[PDB]
């Protein structure tokens, strides 16, 4: 599963935009789009928000968790517990990248947000590497990977699983 | 069933099909419903006056759903092409009351593919072979799915007393109590029925 | 509302759309899993009276004969009392915070534990003296035919003393599975007469190479018979390699297992848990397995399947070797255990009972 | 002290430098490189000088004129950043290794004959050709001493880098000078000395080429063999009446 | 000994790992078939000699020759199947019409297999849903926008859209066409996706 | 989406009939002794003058032939282990597994070692353990080399790896490059496949 497909699953979260045009309700297959009134918030899927921002027709409102204090608290919590910790969103990295790259004049203090998300990502990736090493060293058959997002799995997947398959084949041969 | 739930079922089927080593159960009803909705929405979009932004919204949504449907069908086709003999043999001995694994079109496609392969191999090589050695059993040559591959999963319905490595006592802990919403790394053979019954999602 | 007069709401479109008995196994199982169509819930929520009666029955050697079939197991007190009786064994060393049954090849579960005997020496001597007394008492019980058998589990090898008559023999025996050349030569220089049933000095080493090939392997099984078992007991008590002097199991005396009480014994119980399926864990001795099968035959109306997990270094005990009423065993168990060993270096891995017929796998 | 502020500024430079535009994407350049090198087993990084100037012009200007202390602070900052990026290390690798920082720049190179006496203890960039080398000896960095009489121990003494020693104490705190170095309680690094010759074209007419002694340490050893054209970036320093030998502590090599 | 030609034929295929269907090797297959026929004749003669005249010592030779024959069949079967695998991808990459360059390296039976595979694939595509079916070959990447900027890389005459108007594809020219009309051209190598 | 999908080799004691790599691994020769002579097959031995191979001769037959002619009765052929799998090299492997060169020892080490288990011997429980411990000991360095190597010549890192480890290295390298290309915003380009470009090169 390539990273583009993982982004494709992260382009369906809900974000708030403040449009400038006016449009009535739109009946999409996945839901009902709220009435589009200028200078009035209307929640839309992330792909629509990105398209509107690229076409100069909206103004993205930052999500709640995108604050310096909250991100610092999350980073400090992550660097404290041995196992993984819950994240403010299951697609925090993709959301951060897309929002900070496509709409940075609306989001304030983007640089510190990008610096803290990166630290949390680095710590979680190091924990995942330790988990993989311990799994292979101990010749285990099960592992509990809680609170782990999809992109972090995609980083090491298709390498961990194949190594485990070969190890299992070499582990039960006389039987 | 709202259309949103139909789309969610399509997404779940797509993800489950991508990570499974074997060919999972067919879901032709969802495919037909999604296809019908797309077909209706095409004309619904065509009627609308040009220059409307709703045209862009609906067209983007249609392009966003068609890709998922095509990817799911492509994965099924590739799995059928890689393991046609075993799949056909399992279909021949299918028992009533067990859900089918192949839609009729896929069954016809598999038959045609097997016929093409057998005819080509026979005509090209087997005719000029020694008379004693001219029969090749495709059930013992084409590879088989590796049901022991490790997969990632997320649990939806709680399961208790799950046996890890049932055939060996070497493992220190052999019992796992799966909770709701947790994720585990485990072999596919152990949790195949859970995926089949919808209690576990492969992500 | 704004759409062209042919627009169908997305929801609107979807609205429109067989031997009598199994052969005797002398290996030590470590986990049992019984599966049956009927319910195993009778072996749960045992009352206090049932447990007390089971313990007393085990200590007083009471034989229980259940009827041919039971239709209401949950209301049968005899069945549950017999279950509690069947889940009782005796182990000499009583250290609750240390694992003691699997002593060979178990270091992950022995890591990071509070072991004061590893360093202190007077404590180790006290433990050794108590172990010697318990071993002597157990052998004396075995000699008078008041105990059928007992296992001695060191950290390198395992011994099994059998009474006179068991496994087709006619005298007291003893079996040491992983023997080495040095240990065998030490036995020779003490009066023990054993028999394995399975540069000029450089040339002598070459000759020993044929002898030292299967060492540290199950093919070095040693069989001692007759009165030599007494000298074997004394040698084992006075040996200097029974107790490890370096490692995780440093200073820990060997574990003693027995189906009957002896001086220094500690009453123990096996863990039973039903999920239909029933799981029993712990050191499983042959009499426990036979009693469990006898109970499940009546409880499940002669239809169940069993999956046995075996301790590998004790599988070679099945090697053939050829008045037990007071030994404290059921007469059916005595009849089964007084057979001829058919298996060799092999242990049961799957037992299936259908329509009161046994088809072991 | 100002040392702590400088170290914090270097850490911020390492943690916050990014390359790219918002039309394609941004990638942190030195933090990722530090993580990758530390996981691979190579404990070094190559820090450019225009990047540091763009981040903080004062910090770059304090490295072109007082390289010793500022380079030491930069190396300590690199060690701390590398420790925080790979914080959950596997069992047995809890202790954090020291990181060596190499410098690089695109400035116009100087000449060996243009090195005045004013440019002492300054970063210089001189080309040349290597004509000699020595065997890889050992240079101490951490030493522990012990008294001969009362066997008092003073451990974890630090020795300055380069061809510079450590004056041993006289008072025992037991005759005069009772301290000897404990052999096994010493941490050492690689050590090599080269000879750089002036380029064949920069030599004036009717004159033999001049030479200059170089100093290489840790991962810079065994990188250049005699007969190679190199461009050297290093610290001009000193090792008749008042005459002192001058060498060049090499902090970067670009083999041509 | 034996099987040398077969193993050389397998090595030839294994050298070109990244697809790149090579020219069909006929002489090697002919020599392998001749060797197999000779081995079969000698084996049958030995079998008759051991059958009627009582020569029990010839059995290991029969086993040896039978094993050699089995290996020779295995090599040819694998060689044919790998070429089939390489040929299949041409349907999914180079549209439907095969370029003459690739066709020149294909055998007649392989071409018939390709045509039958194409017909079966088309039938399956049409079977899906109502009217014209859903073309699985297209839409091979997640969608991101409706219109994409593209630039030609070679002359391709004129490319027609459903509106009835063609576009003169000349090298170094750019058009702001919709995505769903150019994806196949991009994948074939006739266009290049230009990003801002 | 990889266009060309060849048949994967089968690890363990079982091969794949259609696998090309397994078709080359079995070609490797193995020491053997002819327990019962092969009459009329002496033409195979160029040095031997007789038309029949005598009883008791020793030859290095290919693995496929040894597997075909083998029988537990051991009346037609006997198999001797190669040097790499005997005790002398097994102890060296047990010493440290990251220092050996499993590309010169044998291009297929794990596969051939597993195939050696088909022939019965009293040392199989040790061969299997040695192979498993070698893989376990060499996994970590392969993972670290594959993950943490961006824009650098990898020919120096894959020069001492056998084919299975090389495939694992390729998997790790393609798992790293995908993420790095995503972060740099180059994953949003519709590009032709590698096969098309390689064909265009011709
Ligand atoms: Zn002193």
């Amino acid at each position: 599963m390539d990273a583009s497909e993982v982004e494709f699953l992260a382009e369906k979260e809900q974000v708030t935009v403040i449009p400038n045009f006016s449009l009535d309700k739109v009946y999409l297959i996945g839901g009902d789009l709220g009435p589009f009134n200028p200078s009035l918030p209307v929640e839309v899927p992330l792909w629509l928000a990105i398209n509107l921002k690229q076409r100069q027709k909206c103004r993205i409102v930052p999500p709640e968790w995108m604050d310096v204090e909250k991100l610092e608290a999350i980073r400090d919590q992550e660097r404290r517990e041995e196992t993984f910790t819950p994240m403010p969103s299951p697609y925090y990295m993709e959301l951060t990248k897309l929002l900070l790259n496509h709409a940075a004049d609306n989001i304030p203090k983007a640089d510190e947000i990008r610096t803290l998300v990166k630290d949390t990502w680095d710590t979680r990736i190091a924990k995942l590497r330790l988990s993989a090493d311990s799994f292979v060293k101990g010749q285990e058959a099960h592992a509990k990977l809680d609170n782990l997002t999809l992109m972090e799995i995609n980083t090491i997947g298709t390498f961990f699983t194949e190594s485990l398959n070969h190890m299992y084949k070499l582990r039960t041969s006389l039987q | 069933l709202t259309p949103a739930e139909l789309i969610n079922k399509l997404e779940e089927a797509w993800l489950n099909e991508k990570f499974a080593p074997e060919l999972l159960e067919s879901k032709s009803e969802v495919v037909e419903c999604v296809m019908e909705q797309l077909n209706h929405m095409e004309q619904n979009l065509h009627r609308a006056k040009p220059g409307d932004l709703k045209i862009s919204f609906h067209h983007m949504e249609i392009e966003r759903i068609r890709y998922m449907l095509s990817s799911y069908l492509r994965s099924r086709m590739l799995k059928i092409e890689k393991f046609f003999p075993h799949i056909l043999e399992k279909e021949k001995s299918r028992g009533e009351g067990e859900p089918p694994h192949l839609s009729p079109e896929e069954f016809a496609f598999a038959k045609e593919y097997m016929t093409n392969t057998e005819t080509l191999l026979k005509s090209v090589a087997l005719r000029h072979m020694p008379p004693n050695l001219q029969t090749v059993d495709l059930l013992k040559s084409v590879p088989k799915p590796n049901l022991d591959s490790f997969v990632f999963l997320r649990v939806k319905e709680e399961q208790n007393n799950i046996l890890v490595e049932p055939e060996t006592d070497e493992q220190s802990e052999y019992a796992i109590d799966m909770e709701v919403g947790s994720q585990h790394l485990i072999r596919y053979r152990t949790i195949a029925p859970l995926v089949a019954s919808g209690a576990v999602k492969l992500i | 509302p704004g759409y062209s007069p042919s627009f169908k709401k997305p929801s609107e479109i979807l609205r429109l759309s067989g031997s009598v008995t199994f052969p005797a196994d002398w290996s030590l199982k470590t986990r049992l899993l019984f599966t049956s169509s009927h319910s195993f819930s009778w072996a749960d929520h045992l009352k206090a009276q049932e447990e007390a009666q089971g313990l007393v029955m085990q200590c007083r050697a009471t034989a229980v004969n259940l009827p041919h079939s039971i239709q209401e197991p949950k209301l049968s007190t005899d069945l549950r009392c017999a279950f509690q009786q069947s889940l009782v064994h005796w182990i000499h060393p009583s250290l609750p915070w240390v694992q003691l049954f699997p002593r060979i090849g178990v270091d992950r579960k022995m890591a990071g534990k509070n072991t004061p005997w590893s360093q202190d020496e007077s404590l180790q001597q006290v433990l050794m003296s108590e172990w010697a007394l318990s071993f002597t008492s157990l052998y004396n019980l075995l000699k008078a035919k008041l105990c059928p058998y007992f296992y001695v589990c060191t950290y390198q090898f395992t011994v099994l003393f059998r009474a006179a008559g068991l496994a087709g023999s006619d005298v007291i025996t003893a079996v040491m599975s992983p023997t080495t050349r040095g240990l065998r030569e030490a036995m020779k220089n003490e009066g023990i007469t054993f028999s394995q049933p399975l540069d000029s000095i450089s040339i002598k080493l070459r000759k020993e190479k044929n002898e030292v090939k299967l060492d540290h392997k199950p093919e070095s099984v040693v069989l001692v018979k007759g009165t030599n078992t007494f000298t074997l007991l004394n040698f084992l008590i006075n040996c200097k390699s029974i107790v490890a002097a370096a490692g995780l199991q440093a200073g820990l005396p060997p574990t003693l297992l027995s189906p009957v009480a002896f001086r220094g014994a500690t009453m123990h119980a096996l863990k039973a848990r039903s999920v239909f399926s029933l799981e029993i864990t712990g050191p499983i001795m042959p009499h426990s397995l036979h009693s469990l099968t006898m109970l499940l035959q009546s409880a499940q109306r002669g239809s169940f399947s069993a999956g046995l997990y075996t301790h590998e270094p004790t599988a070679v005990f099945n090697t053939p070797i050829h008045d037990l009423q007071n030994c404290g065993l059921h007469p059916c168990t005595v009849e089964q255990l007084t057979q001829v060993n058919e298996l060799g270096k092999l242990s049961l891995r799957h037992l299936e009972m259908t329509d009161y017929r046994y088809t072991w796998k | 002290a100002k040392k702590s502020q400088l170290k914090k500024r270097f850490r911020e430079f390492l943690r916050q430098y990014r390359i790219g535009t918002d039309r394609t994407g941004f990638t942190f350049k030195y933090r990722d490189e530090l993580k990758r090198h530390y996981n691979l087993g190579e404990y070094w990084i190559e820090v450019e000088m225009e990047d540091l100037a763009s981040f903080d012009e004062d910090l770059a200007d304090y490295l072109y004129k007082q390289p010793t202390e500022h380079l030491q602070l930069l190396e300590e900052a690199a060690q701390e950043v590398a420790d925080e990026v790979t914080r959950p290390r596997p069992a047995g690798e809890e202790t954090i290794q020291e990181i060596q920082v190499m410098l690089r720049s695109d400035a116009n190179p100087a000449n060996i004959r243009s090195l005045k006496s004013e440019q002492m203890s300054h970063l210089v960039k001189i080309p040349g050709i290597i004509i000699a080398a020595t065997a890889v000896r050992a240079k101490a960095t951490k030493i522990s001493i012990q008294c001969r009489s009362c066997r008092n121990t003073i451990g974890n003494i630090a020795v300055r880098p380069g061809l510079e020693g450590y004056a041993m104490p006289r008072k025992c705190n037991c005759p005069l000078d009772p301290y000897f170095i404990i052999p096994d309680k010493c941490k050492c690094v690689d050590f090599q000395t080269l000879k750089l010759q002036e380029s064949p074209d920069a030599v004036p007419h009717g004159e033999l080429p001049r030479h200059m002694q170089l100093y290489c340490d840790r991962y810079l050893c065994d990188k250049v063999v005699p007969g190679n054209r190199v461009t050297i970036m290093g610290i001009y320093s000193i090792r008749g009446v008042g005459i002192r030998s001058s060498y060049i502590r090499v902090v970067g090599i670009q083999v041509d | 000994m034996f099987c040398e030609k077969a193993i050389e034929l397998i090595r030839e295929l294994q050298r070109a790992s990244d697809g790149q269907l090579p020219a069909f090797n006929e002489d090697g297959i002919r020599q392998i078939l001749e060797e197999m026929k000779a081995l079969y004749e000698q084996n049958q003669a030995d079998v008759n000699e051991a059958k009627t005249e009582g020569r029990s010592d010839l059995i290991p030779t029969i086993k040896f020759r039978h094993c050699c024959l089995l290996r020779n069949r295995r090599c040819i079967v694998a060689y044919l199947y790998d070429r089939l695998l390489r040929i299949r991808a041409l349907r999914w990459e180079y549209g439907s019409v095969l370029p003459s360059a690739l066709r020149f390296h294909m055998s007649t039976e392989e071409m018939d297999w390709f045509n039958q595979y194409k017909r079966s694939l088309a039938t399956y595509m049409r079977s899906l849903g109502g009217e014209e079916g859903l073309d699985i070959t297209q839409d091979m990447k997640p969608p991101k926008s409706l219109y994409i900027e593209v630039r030609c890389l070679r002359d391709y005459g004129e490319f027609e859209i459903d509106d009835g108007t063609t576009i003169l594809l000349k090298k170094n020219s750019q058009h702001f066409l919709p995505r769903w009309k150019c994806e196949q051209l991009i994948r074939q190598g006739v266009l290049e996706h230009v990003l801002s | 989406w990889e266009p060309y999908m060849p048949v994967e080799p089968g690890l363990g004691r079982e091969e794949n009939f259609l696998s090309l790599e397994d078709l080359l691994m079995s070609q490797e020769k193995l020491p053997c002794c002819i327990e019962s002579g092969f009459p009329r097959l002496g033409f195979l031995d160029k040095g031997g003058d007789s038309d029949s191979i005598p009883e008791g001769s020793k030859m290095e037959l290919p693995l496929w032939l040894a597997k075909g002619l083998y029988d537990n009765k051991r009346r037609v052929l006997s198999v001797e282990l190669p040097k790499i799998y005997r005790e002398g090299w097994r102890t060296v492997f047990s010493a440290d597994a990251n220092v050996v060169d499993l590309h010169k020892m044998g291009p297929h080490y794990y596969g051939f070692g597993s195939q050696l288990l088909n022939f019965d011997s009293p040392e199989n429980p040790e061969i299997a353990k040695t192979i498993l411990q070698t893989f376990v000991g060499r996994f970590r360095r392969i993972m670290d080399s594959s993950q943490n190597a961006y824009n650098e010549d990898t020919s120096g890192l894959v020069a001492r790896l056998d084919e299975l480890e090389r495939s694992l290295f390729r998997a790790g390298q393609r798992g790293l490059n995908a993420f790095q290309s995503w972060e740099r915003g180059k994953a949003a380009q519709i590009t032709a496949s590698n096969l098309v470009q390689n064909y265009k090169k011709r």
